[PDB]
């Protein structure tokens, strides 16, 4: 098995669109998400909160969902619960609260959509081991 | 007005608020204003367990117990509505609070009987014709004692529940009629009936104060075994304010 | 005579659909547009003698009226059993990933 | 003087004495065999060879006599189902008989 | 002077056991221990290790057998928190939450590093070179990780070794739960360490009793060919170095019975140096190495080694041990 | 558990002690779990919170600001606990968080 | 490998609970105690043989006497200890004897685990567990940390058996 | 019934204990009668296979699959989030031939109980009152002849060594000579070690 065009090939919008992301892209979007997210989200799950995760099918039926990259980068911009009825920017990691979350300062629109393409590609390299936490370990 | 530093380590923080010794007036209750329970404690200080005689008919009175999970007994921070019935009895509906502490207390040749002491979902009403809160006001009532463990509790061989094994797996060919006891958990909600005496009144602050004494089972393991009759007698103290 | 009541609502429609009176709170999360808000309504103000009744909640808005009407095949009512809604297990049966 | 562990050393010059530890071992050997064959016996059921054989039952020597042709009882059984089988001295007591004499 | 003659009786050599002023510390508080010891551990009531009211029974009376026996840890909600006789309301509450683990252990610790005081105070009095203590301090440095420094660094002495030979092995297979010891590299200099001392012990043992001089006839045991306080040496080293010295080769072998004893010495002392150390450090949560999912394939999916296997058994350890005592996602202690 | 709706004053754990308020020893309203053994614990992001009588419910109930959620989820998931390579987490953690805390 | 060949004989063998395995333990142990005792003993009950502030060069393999003294020695742990060796060859002999036979015995539990035969369970206590809720023990503990074990490790560990066990078969505790 | 006897776990010489002492009816009770084979099928009809117990497990959970190797129903742990639960699958219990021969079993403690007894391989009747059996496993003559027999091999291994270290070293059993020559030894006197007539 190898890292072929077609696992990194991901949705892009809700329409149908899809991005085909580089190997250079999914490697940084890595080092992104271990440097920013992997904290609280290590291997998908949630540690402050264990009931969400970072599955596809779990971000799919997330309101507005979130299985795409575009969804994904406006999450990383203004993050809200999970049925879209609050903002939780002072309480979760967003470019808005930058200011309360230092880490999230220099991270640029690239930066946004190489950790979407990471999390939107994981399930697929990794299979039941993202979101599943310590059972498939 | 002490600090936590004040009381921290010394076992203050688990006394009710007492009232002053000069302070027994009346606390007038419109029937028109709806009134709240701030803050409800209830210090107990005494456990009585009632003994299990041999025979069927025997006195089968309370003996005295030594408390042995240290001062981690006292119910602290309940609120409620204390709404007036056109009767003019003044019922109380708790609503949150810490209203419940699990309690081991020893008997008499190292028995030891755990109990929920709780006024889970206390529903305390007068007797007719009180409009002012005096010192021989009654609260009578009814509360809900829920299982001592509740379903993820695990027994020592992994059985419970809502979770765990369902039969003795250590045996795997006994026969498994005589362990259907302890093979199959059980919870169990009884009731508890609780008398709050009125004792001291402070009608300027709407504090009042005084004596408990509360009836309830203790814990059965889930089901395993018969459970022993409690009674539970201390002091608590209520701040009634005006909605 | 001694039956675990936990296998027994297991056999009953609480095994299959969400059941408004007695399933944790994060099994909401299965559907779309439940998690926490309408959940939180919804756990708060059971129990329910049938499933249209948690139309009936107090507050709710015509947005979250129809979320539920599109969610009602989804929902089962049975009686509230004690072990499952005890101890604040509604909100955290000690489950986690 | 010799201690513990080296006591049957005295045998080692003494090839008379030797031939006697050894008669005295073989005794005890070839009585533990009638007196185990005499406990199985009377510990033994054989009223169910189906679902109860001699390995259910914890046998330990009446495996070798039955590997060997011994299979039946002067009490009119046999290990295979059979009963009144007649098997003549050479039965499991006729076995063990001989080893205790 | 009374003053002069107890200083005279206490410091005595001619004692059949020597006292010393570190004896006069240590017989008290290891008799307090030794008794205390006795008695719960044929019959104190259940102790509710864990805080959460579920009292885990581990004296003869109460229905254990000497494997199975234990004096358990305190309770978990009295935590770090010096918990004597007097600080109780009653001897049932006191025996309810485990206050004869913390009597012994706290009673024990103190005895044995007066025991190693006592070992450096006769050699002195003998005109003895002093460090068969320094030696003693590896056990003594053992004892103190298991009993006080990982209660320390955990927050609560419930999280201390417990007085039993079953309740150690619920401490090893929970501590490899939750700290990877097996991959810690102190523990496995620990291992070399003991493992090296049997080794060297059983080595040097045979390595003498094979070089002994023909001082007896047949019949009788070698061992009379020995007496107590001769002069002589009573085995040949020459013929011992050559023996083992043809075995491996010339120069793997001691000639100098200084340099091997002191090597017998450091061996094991210095690896349960270590693995005591390690035992503290992983107290501070300083774990053995983590390698679960290390090794990755080219397209991104985990190959599993040994490690990965090692953490599937201590993912079981860690699901099942204490198991209604957490109530969140992390045991963070 | 308590923006979901919880109770957590009269929430029960498993063993029927509170799953998230019990009493220390002495009395005090602390933290319930196994973090009891860590109820001497203060900080500048806890004593907020801390009445007379240790931790009080009516400031847990209304008096709880963002600043300190986001503290408590940043310490909870920066425990000191990690691996002597340097991988965050308990011993059974997979390798992605490096972290060892100084 | 060998770390999961001890975890594997805790989860499924309980050979800390082996009796044999106990004897291997404390030949191992002692014959470590015994290395570090000996030659602590020895390096400290040296006779002054030089002017030499480091001992070492004190020795000639060629020499005759003791290069310590067994008298002292032995003085000292009579009185620290209670008990002492006073013969060198008995000493030496035991140094052989103790790992020597604390290996053989485990040696011959690791025979009985072959063939399964564990001391895995006490039938008296099973039998009060299984009849008694409230009864707990360190070895009640154990036996449920060995059932995680076994549950948690036999379909990675045994690949060849197919095990597939879904996540709700698993024992878990509370929470964690 | 001794074909479907052979086919029951507790027959098994690799799941007994070194202290668990007497027969194997000791153990689980004398066998009566086989109970018939146990089919197990989910609430659509399909046939559901228990997975058996290897002899390394002292307890095992149930789970049932279908021919193709499919999880399809087990008796759950935790029941939160149980999904293969048997009142959730409609699990029903047949037996065919033995005793229960023609009975089928709906009640689902009833087909749990015996998806219990199924993962031992073929179900039997059994009399525990006669001997007070305990219900744990024992192992047959078979497994403590082969304990004895390794034992003692390696006893007498040990016993032949030793032996054959005092037959050719009789001359050195009570210790090495006196008068040994340090040149004897030594590195580079002799050329053959141990040999006085190849001195240099
Ligand atoms: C048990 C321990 C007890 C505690 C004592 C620790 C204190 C001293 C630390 C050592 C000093 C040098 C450390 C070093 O340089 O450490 C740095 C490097 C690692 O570098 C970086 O290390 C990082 C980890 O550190 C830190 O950096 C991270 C940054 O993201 C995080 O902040 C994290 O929290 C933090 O821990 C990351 O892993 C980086 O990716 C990685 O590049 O350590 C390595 O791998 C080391 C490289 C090989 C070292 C070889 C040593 C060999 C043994 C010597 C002794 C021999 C025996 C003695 C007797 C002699 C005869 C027998
Ligand atoms: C007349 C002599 C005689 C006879 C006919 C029997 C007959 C019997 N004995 Mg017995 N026995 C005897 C003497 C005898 N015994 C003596 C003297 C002793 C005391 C030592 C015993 C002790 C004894 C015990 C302890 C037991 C029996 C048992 C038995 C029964 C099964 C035998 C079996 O499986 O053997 C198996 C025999 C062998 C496998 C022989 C092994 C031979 C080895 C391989 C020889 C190797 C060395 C050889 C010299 C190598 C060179 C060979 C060369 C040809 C190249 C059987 C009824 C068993 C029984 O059922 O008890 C009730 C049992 O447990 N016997
Ligand atoms: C206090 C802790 C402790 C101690 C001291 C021991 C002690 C022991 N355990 Mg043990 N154990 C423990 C805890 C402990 N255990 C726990 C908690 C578990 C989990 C249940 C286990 C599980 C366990 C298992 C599973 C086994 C042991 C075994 C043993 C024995 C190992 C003997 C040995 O040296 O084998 C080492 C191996 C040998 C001596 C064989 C010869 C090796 C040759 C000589 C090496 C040649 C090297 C050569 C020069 C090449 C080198 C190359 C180089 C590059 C490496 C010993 C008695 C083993 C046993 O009982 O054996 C019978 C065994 O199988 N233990
Ligand atoms: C080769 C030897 C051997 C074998 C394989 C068997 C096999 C059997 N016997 Mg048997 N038996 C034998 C010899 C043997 N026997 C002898 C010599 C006698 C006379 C004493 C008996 C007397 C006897 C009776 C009376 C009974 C049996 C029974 C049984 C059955 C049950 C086994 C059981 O409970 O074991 C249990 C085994 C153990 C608990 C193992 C013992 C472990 C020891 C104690 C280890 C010692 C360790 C040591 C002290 C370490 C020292 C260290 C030091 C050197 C440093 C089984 C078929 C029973 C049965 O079912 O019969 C119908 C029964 O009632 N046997
Ligand atoms: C055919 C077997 C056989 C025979 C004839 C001998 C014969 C002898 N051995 Mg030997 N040995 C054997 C097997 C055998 N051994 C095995 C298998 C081992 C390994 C365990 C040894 C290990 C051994 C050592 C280490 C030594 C001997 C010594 C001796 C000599 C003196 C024995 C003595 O006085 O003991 C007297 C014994 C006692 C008074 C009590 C022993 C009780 C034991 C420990 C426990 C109970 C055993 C039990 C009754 C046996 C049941 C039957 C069993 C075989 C199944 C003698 C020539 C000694 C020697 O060479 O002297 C110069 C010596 O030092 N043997
Ligand atoms: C009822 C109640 C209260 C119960 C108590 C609770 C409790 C749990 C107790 C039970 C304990 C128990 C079950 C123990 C089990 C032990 C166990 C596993 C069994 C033993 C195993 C065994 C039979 C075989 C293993 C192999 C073997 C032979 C081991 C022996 C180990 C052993 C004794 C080693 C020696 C240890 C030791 C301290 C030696 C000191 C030697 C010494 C005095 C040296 C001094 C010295 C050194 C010199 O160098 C010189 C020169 C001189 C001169 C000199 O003097
Ligand atoms: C002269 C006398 C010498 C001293 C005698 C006492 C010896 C010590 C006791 C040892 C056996 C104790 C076991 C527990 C007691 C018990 O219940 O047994 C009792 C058991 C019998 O078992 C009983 O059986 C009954 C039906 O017959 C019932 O089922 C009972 O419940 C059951 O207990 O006795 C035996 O099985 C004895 C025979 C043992 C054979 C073992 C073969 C393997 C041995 C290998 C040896 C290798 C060791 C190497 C060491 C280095
Ligand atoms: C449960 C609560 C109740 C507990 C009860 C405890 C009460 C203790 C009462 C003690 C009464 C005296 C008995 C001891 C006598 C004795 O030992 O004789 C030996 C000599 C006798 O006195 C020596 O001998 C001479 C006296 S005589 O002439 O021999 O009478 C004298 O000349 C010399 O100076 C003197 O040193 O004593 C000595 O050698 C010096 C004192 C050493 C005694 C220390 C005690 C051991 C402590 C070990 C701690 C751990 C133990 C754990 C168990 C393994
Ligand atoms: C750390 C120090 C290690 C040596 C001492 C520890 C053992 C003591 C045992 C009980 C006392 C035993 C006893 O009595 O020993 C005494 C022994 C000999 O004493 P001497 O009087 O001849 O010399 C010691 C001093 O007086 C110096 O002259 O001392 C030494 O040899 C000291 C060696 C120091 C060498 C410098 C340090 C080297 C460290 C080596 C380890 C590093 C590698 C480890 C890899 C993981
Ligand atoms: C602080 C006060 C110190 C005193 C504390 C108590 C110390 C007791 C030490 C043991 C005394 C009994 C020794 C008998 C045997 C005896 O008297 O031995 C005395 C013996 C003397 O040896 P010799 O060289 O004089 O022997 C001459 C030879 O020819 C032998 O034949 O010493 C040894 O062999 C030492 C090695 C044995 C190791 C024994 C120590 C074992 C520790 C205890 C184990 C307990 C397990 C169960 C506990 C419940
Ligand atoms: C403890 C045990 C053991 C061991 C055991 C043994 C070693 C035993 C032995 C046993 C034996 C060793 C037995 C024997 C017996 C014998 C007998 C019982 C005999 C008898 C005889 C008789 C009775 C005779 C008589 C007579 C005479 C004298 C002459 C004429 C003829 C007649 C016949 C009359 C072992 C280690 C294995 C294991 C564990 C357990
Ligand atoms: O106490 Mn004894 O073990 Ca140290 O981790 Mn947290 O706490 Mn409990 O769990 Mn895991
Ligand atoms: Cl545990
Ligand atoms: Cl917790």
């Amino acid at each position: 098995a190898e890292l072929t065009p077609e696992v990194l090939t991901v949705p892009l919008n809700s329409e149908g669109k899809t991005i085909t992301l580089t190997e250079k892209q999914y490697l940084e979007g890595k080092r992104l998400f271990q440097y920013a997210c992997a904290s609280c989200h290590v291997g998908g799950i949630t540690k402050t909160n264990p009931s969400l995760d970072l599955r596809t099918e779990t971000l799919a039926l997330a309101t507005p969902p979130r299985d795409n990259i575009e969804g994904l980068v406006d999450y990383m911009k203004n993050p809200t619960t999970y049925d879209g009825e609050q903002e939780i920017a002072e309480v979760h990691p967003s470019l808005r609260s930058a200011d309360i979350f230092p880490k999230m300062r220099n991270l640029t629109e690239k930066d946004l959509v190489a950790i979407a393409g990471h999390i939107l590609v994981e399930p697929k390299i990794l299979g039941d081991k993202w979101g599943g936490g310590k059972v498939y370990y | 007005t002490l600090t936590y530093d004040d009381i921290v380590g010394t076992g203050l923080a688990n006394k009710c608020p007492t009232l002053d010794d000069t302070a027994r007036g009346a606390y007038p209750i419109d029937s028109s204003q709806t009134y709240r329970i701030a803050r409800l404690c209830l210090q107990p200080t005494t456990f009585l367990v009632k003994e299990e005689p041999k025979n069927k008919r025997q006195e089968a009175e309370f003996v005295p117990t030594k408390l042995v999970t240290r001062e981690t007994t006292s119910l602290d921070q309940i609120q409620g509505e204390l709404k007036v019935n056109s009767d003019g009895s003044l019922t109380f509906v708790e609503e949150d609070g810490i209203d419940f502490q699990p309690v081991t207390v020893q008997m008499a040749g190292g028995e030891r009987i755990p109990l929920l002491f709780t006024v889970k979902n206390l529903v305390a009403s007068t007797q007719p014709n009180v409009t002012s809160i005096t010192t021989s006001t009654d609260f009578k009532g009814e509360f809900n004692v829920p299982s001592y463990r509740t379903a993820n509790f695990l027994d020592p061989k992994g059985r419970g529940l809502a979770s765990g094994y369902d039969s003795a797996i250590a045996l795997p060919q006994a026969k498994e009629e005589e362990l259907a006891r302890a093979n199959v958990k059980r919870f169990s909600l009884t009731k508890g009936q609780i008398s709050l005496n009125v004792a001291k009144v402070d009608g300027r602050t709407g504090e009042i104060a005084g004596t408990f004494e509360s009836e309830q089972l203790s814990d059965d393991d889930m089901g395993a075994h018969e459970p022993h009759e409690v009674k539970i007698q201390g002091v608590f103290y209520a701040s009634i304010e005006p909605a | 005579e001694l039956v675990n009541v936990v296998d027994e609502k297991l056999g009953t429609a609480y095994g299959e659909k969400i059941d408004l009176n007695n399933t944790n709170i994060a099994a909401f999360i299965q559907y779309r547009g439940l998690y926490p808000t309408l959940a939180k309504l919804i756990v708060k103000n059971a129990p329910y003698e049938s499933v249209e009744d948690v139309l009936n909640i107090p507050g709710l808005t015509e947005r979250q009226k129809q979320i539920l009407r599109e969610n009602l095949e989804h929902f089962t009512v049975t009686e509230v059993e004690t072990a499952l809604v005890e101890g604040g297990d509604r909100y955290n049966n000690g489950l986690y990933k | 003087g010799l201690p513990w562990y080296r006591v049957h050393t005295v045998l080692i010059n003494d090839p008379g004495r030797l031939i006697a530890a050894h008669l005295m071992h073989t005794a005890l050997v070839a009585g533990w065999a009638g007196s185990m064959a005499l406990y199985e016996l009377a510990t033994f059921d054989p009223s169910d060879p189906v679902l109860n054989p001699m390995w259910r039952q914890g046998m330990f020597v009446l495996p070798f006599m039955a590997r060997l042709g011994v299979t039946g009882s002067w009490s009119g059984w046999s290990i295979t189902g059979e009963t009144g089988i007649d098997p003549g001295f050479w039965s499991f007591e006729g076995v063990a008989l001989a080893h205790i004499v | 002077n009374l003053w002069e003659r107890f200083c005279n009786w206490v410091t005595s050599t001619d004692n059949r056991l020597y006292v010393g002023w570190f004896g006069v510390i240590m017989i008290p508080t290891l008799l307090a221990a030794t008794i205390c010891f006795v008695i719960a551990f044929i019959a104190a009531p259940p102790v509710d290790i864990d805080g959460i009211r579920e009292p885990v029974s581990g004296s003869l009376l109460y229905g254990n057998n000497i494997i199975t026996g234990a004096v358990v840890p305190s309770s978990n909600a009295i935590g770090l928190h010096f918990y004597p006789i007097w600080e109780a309301a009653s001897l049932d509450e006191w025996l309810y939450n485990g206050g004869p683990y913390q009597l012994i252990i706290f009673h024990f610790l103190l005895g044995a590093s007066c025991y190693m005081g006592r070992q450096w105070e006769l050699s002195y009095r003998l005109g003895m070179r002093p460090w068969i203590c320094v030696a003693y301090s590896a056990p003594l440095a053992s004892a103190f990780a298991v009993f006080l420094i990982y209660p320390i660094g955990q927050g609560s002495f419930s999280d201390g070794m417990p007085l039993g030979i079953s309740g150690t092995f619920n401490f090893m297979i929970v501590f490899q739960a939750e700290h990877n010891i097996l991959m810690h590299p102190f523990h496995q200099l620990g291992v070399a360490g003991v493992f090296g001392g049997a080794l060297f012990c059983a080595m040097h043992g045979s390595l003498v009793t094979s070089s002994l001089i023909r001082e007896t006839t047949e019949t009788e045991s070698a061992n009379y060919g020995y007496k107590f306080g001769q002069e002589e040496e009573t085995y040949n080293i020459v013929a011992a170095h050559g023996y083992f010295g043809r075995l491996i080769f010339q120069y793997a072998s001691f000639n100098n019975s200084r340099s091997l004893h002191f090597f017998l010495a450091a061996w094991p002392v210095v690896g349960v140096w270590f693995t005591a150390l390690g035992i503290s450090t992983m107290a501070f949560n300083l774990n053995g190495f983590n390698f679960n999912h290390s090794v990755i394939d080219a397209k991104g999916n985990v190959i599993n080694t040994w490690a990965d296997i090692i953490n599937r058994a201590n993912l079981g350890m860690e699901v099942m041990h204490e198991r209604n005592a957490h109530n969140f996602p992390l045991d963070l202690a | 558990d308590q923006k979901l709706g919880a109770n957590v004053g009269s929430a029960q754990g498993p063993t029927g002690l509170g799953k998230y308020l019990m009493r220390s020893p002495t009395g005090e309203i602390i933290f319930g779990g196994e973090t009891m053994r860590f109820w001497d614990f203060r900080g500048p992001w806890l004593e907020p919170l801390r009445g007379p009588n240790g931790l009080d419910l009516n400031k847990i109930k209304n008096d709880i600001q963002p600043w300190q959620e986001r503290r408590a989820a940043e310490y909870m998931t920066h425990a000191p606990l990690g691996s002597l390579n340097s991988v965050g987490g308990v011993a059974t953690e997979i390798n992605s968080v490096n972290f060892v805390s100084p | 490998a060998i770390f999961r060949f001890l975890l594997f004989f805790q989860g499924f063998h309980n050979w800390t609970l082996n009796p044999f395995h106990m004897m291997g333990v404390a030949g191992v142990l002692g014959g470590a105690l015994l290395c570090a005792i000996h030659g602590a003993t020895v390096e400290n009950t040296l006779f002054q043989d030089g002017e030499g502030a480091s001992t070492f060069r004190a020795f000639n393999p060629t020499q005759a006497e003791e290069t310590y003294s067994m008298v002292t020695a032995n003085r000292f742990w009579s009185q620290i200890f209670g008990i002492a060796f006073s013969n060198k060859r008995w000493l030496h002999f035991f140094m052989l004897f103790v790992p020597v036979t604390g290996l053989w015995m485990s040696a011959i539990g690791v025979v009985g685990l072959a063939l399964n035969l564990r001391s895995y369970d006490f039938i008296s206590q099973e039998i009060r567990a299984a009849e008694d809720p409230e009864f707990e023990t360190f070895y009640t503990k154990n036996l449920l940390l060995n059932e995680g074990i076994r549950a948690w490790m036999a379909p990675q560990d045994q690949p060849h058996e197919n095990f597939v066990f879904p996540e709700e078969v698993l024992p878990r505790g509370n929470a964690l | 019934e001794k074909l479907a006897f052979y086919d029951y776990i507790g027959n098994n010489p690799a799941k007994g204990g070194l202290f668990r002492t007497g027969p194997m009816n000791k153990g689980d009770g004398i066998a009566q009668a086989w109970k018939g084979h146990a089919v197990f099928r989910n609430k659509e009809g399909e046939e559901l296979f228990v997975r058996r117990m290897p002899a390394f497990f002292e307890s095992f959970p149930v789970i049932l699959t279908d021919k193709n190797g499919v999880v399809k129903a087990d008796i759950p742990f935790r029941r939160a989030e149980s999904k293969y639960s048997f009142e959730q699958q409609g699990v029903t219990v047949s037996f065919y031939g033995g005793e229960l021969n023609g009975q089928t079993f709906t009640d689902p403690p009833t087909v749990k109980s015996y998806a219990r007894k199924a993962i031992f391989g073929e179900i039997f009747e059994f009399d525990t009152e006669t001997l007070n059996s305990d219900g744990i496993f024992r192992t047959s003559p078979r497994g403590w002849f082969t304990f004895a027999h390794a034992v003692f091999a390696l006893l007498f291994f040990f016993g032949h060594i030793w032996h054959g270290a005092r037959t050719l070293f009789r001359d050195v059993f009570s210790g090495i000579d006196p008068e040994l020559s340090p040149e004897q030894v030594e590195w580079g006197f002799y050329q053959k070690v141990g040999d006085v007539t190849t001195r240099r």
